[PDB]
């Protein structure tokens, strides 16, 4: 991703397991984030994510 | 003070630590062991139960104030201010895990869980649970779910030691009445004379000594 | 009250067996001392005491086992009829 | 301050609160039962009773803050319309039939319809063939029917436990004697040698684990 | 009179006076001597507790008074008013000397320094060596350590003076035994002659004068 | 008054009638026991002991039932006669 990530305490508290490719972060960000139910945002310095 | 509403809180719980200390600390045991010390000895007054507890209180001190001081330091900082409702929840309950800590450490799981399905009044109360998967329960548990499970395992615990140290007492009485008998003075009681033997046996042990450094040790770790 | 009724009656049938046993031990081994003075026509107070704390102690460590799995079974029972009503 | 009589009204409760406490909650029996635990294990001063009441005190809030939520989301978080006496009565009576149902669970009929009775102090002397032993039920009793038998039938409750939690240790300690006595060790109490026996006992069933557990099951 | 503040601990210090006599102070171990004696002769009742207490004050105001007078005399005197925490505190702990220099004779060196190794910050690795000069470790450990310390040495060496004086009382309560039994009277209790035989032998020793002045030796100077 | 001396003779007469059997029992065991170790010259002490623990516990087991409607009966009527006055 190139940006420092920030998570929420309560996002934190979910786990996964699997082997991963990063070919192109911002697409594997958004399938991520409708499979587990997070949220996530980027103000152009860093990555929020939340629940 | 910057805020009336912390004042408040902070007398609330100035004026609750008594209690506190009383069920969720260590004095909890050492209280209770110096107490059988001297059952198993077989005094009646003495020492004094405000001595026994004076040092109890002491050496707990030391377990317990670096979480204090850990909290504090914690606390007094004014360094953010809170946006909203669950900002400030949110830096308040990360101010307790130091203590909640401490106190899953010791507890036992089983309880804490049984208690927490029992303040919600989840599926009446008890059901049973096809499937077992535990869901980094440590920091989900309420503190008021965590207290009693702490104070009834360091009871036991206490309990425990108390046996421990009754047996070579216990010995001491059953060898001094069968000597009597071997000389057949059948008449005479074995409380005369088998106290100064224990006095002397506890002497040369240095009971005192072993019994509060073991304690502290169970806790600490120390050169 | 056929609770109260059960567990009234174990309480005193379990006194009368844990404490059968030692007390038979001590009675035997009792009456063949007393008897080998007799037939020796010797005498003396203490050999029966002597040998009265070696049976009972090795009744105990052959017992004790049995008397730790009697007094939980019993224990764990009173606690269930107690709450049993809910 | 909304109206200030019942202003007044907040503060009386408030101030009442701990004895309503003492004595219309399961607080009085969790109290007794732990304390008959430690005389049974024959233990004088230990532990101290400010634990056993601080235990006491904890576990009786699982099982009373269901009922204090809904008489809180009640009254103070819905705004309401009333007007007149009759319908502010009402209104008021009807949040109170949360806590009421409880104590008519846990309370015996025939002496909470007796002090019913004795209030109204009707006709008294009424017989037995007044009352026919019903069943099923849409009564609505008085709180101040209800209190006293309530207390009056827990205490009964807890003596009934401690009947059985002695037991165990009765026969721990008659056994010890008549081994003393198979001795000719009669000069000795057996109170030194019995007293670390019916501390690993205790330890090797987990009382305090099962006592709670059990304890609480009964309210759910 | 004076800074709020002095006041404040002036008052404090008065509220807590009775547990420092009964946790840092002779006081704990003649209470503790005198009921051994009375175990020792095997009176239950006699003398009061009431009694043995008032003389065990007693006794312990004249040791401890010349270190209160002292204490006092340091602290009003105008000499000085100070101008920062340091010369303050410097200022304060140089007034307590005579008492840490009491508690140091009696507390155990070794006992004494693993409790003031308990008090250090805690460190994630085990903490970091040191070795210290005597000005502080010998002369100056601190009194949080100090206290715990001088309890536990002093009931310890109270049960050590209670086995010795039980001696001669069992030697008495053998040889009676023995003799009644010489005599064929298997029969009767030998309490109801060893008894008098024991207070006898305390009056003829006069056990009360003899306690009474060695303990006070033990910590006074008297030429 | 009557209603007092009543009921206070009549508590040291159950007394008497309960405590009665297993102590007659206790006395003809100890009788019987003794009178045997003198005509077979025997000088055991704990025989008595083991044997008149087995006679008293029997018969507990077997009025263990009328002792209980005795003092039922007996609280029921002092209850009434403390507080049955018009
Ligand atoms: C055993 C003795 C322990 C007694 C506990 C004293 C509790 C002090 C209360 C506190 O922490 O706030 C102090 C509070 C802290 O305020 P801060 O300076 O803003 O941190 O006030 C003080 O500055 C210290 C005043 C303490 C005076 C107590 C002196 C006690 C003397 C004992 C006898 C000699
Ligand atoms: C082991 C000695 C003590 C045992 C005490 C047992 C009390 C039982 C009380 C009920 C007796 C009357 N019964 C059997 C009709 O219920
Ligand atoms: C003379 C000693 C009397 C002890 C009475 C209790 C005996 C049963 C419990 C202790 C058993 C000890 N054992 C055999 C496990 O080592
Ligand atoms: C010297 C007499 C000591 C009697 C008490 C001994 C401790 C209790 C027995 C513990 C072991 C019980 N057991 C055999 C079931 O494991
Ligand atoms: C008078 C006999 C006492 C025997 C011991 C009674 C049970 C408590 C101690 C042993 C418990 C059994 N355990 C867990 C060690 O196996
Ligand atoms: C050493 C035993 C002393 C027992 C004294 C009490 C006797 C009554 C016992 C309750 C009634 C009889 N039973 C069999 C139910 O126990
Ligand atoms: C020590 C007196 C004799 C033992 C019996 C004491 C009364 C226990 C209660 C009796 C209850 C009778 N029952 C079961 C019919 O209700």
């Amino acid at each position: 991703l190139k940006e420092p990530v920030i998570v929420s305490k309560m996002a934190a508290r979910k786990k996964i397991t699997g082997n991963f490719e990063f070919h192109d972060p911002n697409a594997l960000l958004e399938k991520l984030s409708l499979q587990l139910g997070l949220i996530w945002y980027f103000d152009g310095q860093a990555i929020y994510i939340y629940d | 003070m910057g805020n009336d509403i912390s004042l408040i809180a902070l007398l609330a719980f100035s004026t609750l630590l008594p209690f506190i200390i009383a069920s969720g600390t260590c004095f909890v045991k050492f209280s209770i062991v110096f107490v059988m010390v001297r059952n198993a000895l077989g005094l009646q007054q003495i020492p004094s139960n405000m001595t026994l507890n004076g040092v109890a209180l002491l050496l707990s001190m030391f377990v317990m104030w670096p979480i204090m001081h850990d909290a504090y330091v914690y606390f007094e900082d004014e360094d953010v201010t809170f946006n909203d409702i669950s900002s400030l929840s949110k830096h308040v309950d990360e101010g307790l895990d130091g203590y909640r800590d401490y106190l899953i450490k010791y507890s036992d799981r089983e309880l804490v869980q049984f208690f927490e399905n029992a303040q919600l009044k989840r599926q009446y109360g008890e059901e049973t649970e096809t499937v077992k998967r535990d869901k980094d329960e440590i920091e989900k548990p309420s503190i008021f779910a965590l207290l009693p499970a702490y104070a009834l395992s360091e009871i036991k615990s206490a309990f425990k030691i108390g046996f421990y140290l009754y047996l070579p007492f216990v010995v001491v009485d059953l060898v001094v009445s069968s000597v009597l008998l071997a000389l057949g003075m059948m008449m005479m009681s074995p409380v005369t004379i088998s106290t100064p033997i224990k006095l002397v046996l506890f002497v040369a042990l240095d009971g005192w000594t072993l019994l509060s450094k073991g304690l502290i040790l169970q806790y600490m770790d120390i050169a | 009250m056929d609770d109260l009724v059960f567990a009234g009656n174990k309480a005193l049938y379990l006194v009368l067996i844990l404490s059968g046993w030692p007390t038979i031990v001590a009675t035997i081994i009792g009456l063949l001392v007393g008897l080998f003075q007799t037939v020796t026509q010797l005498q003396e107070q203490t050999l029966p005491f002597g040998i009265k704390l070696l049976g009972v102690c090795l009744c105990l460590f052959l017992l004790s086992g049995w008397y730790g799995e009697v007094l939980l079974s019993y224990g764990r029972q009173v606690i269930f009829l107690a709450l049993a009503k809910g």
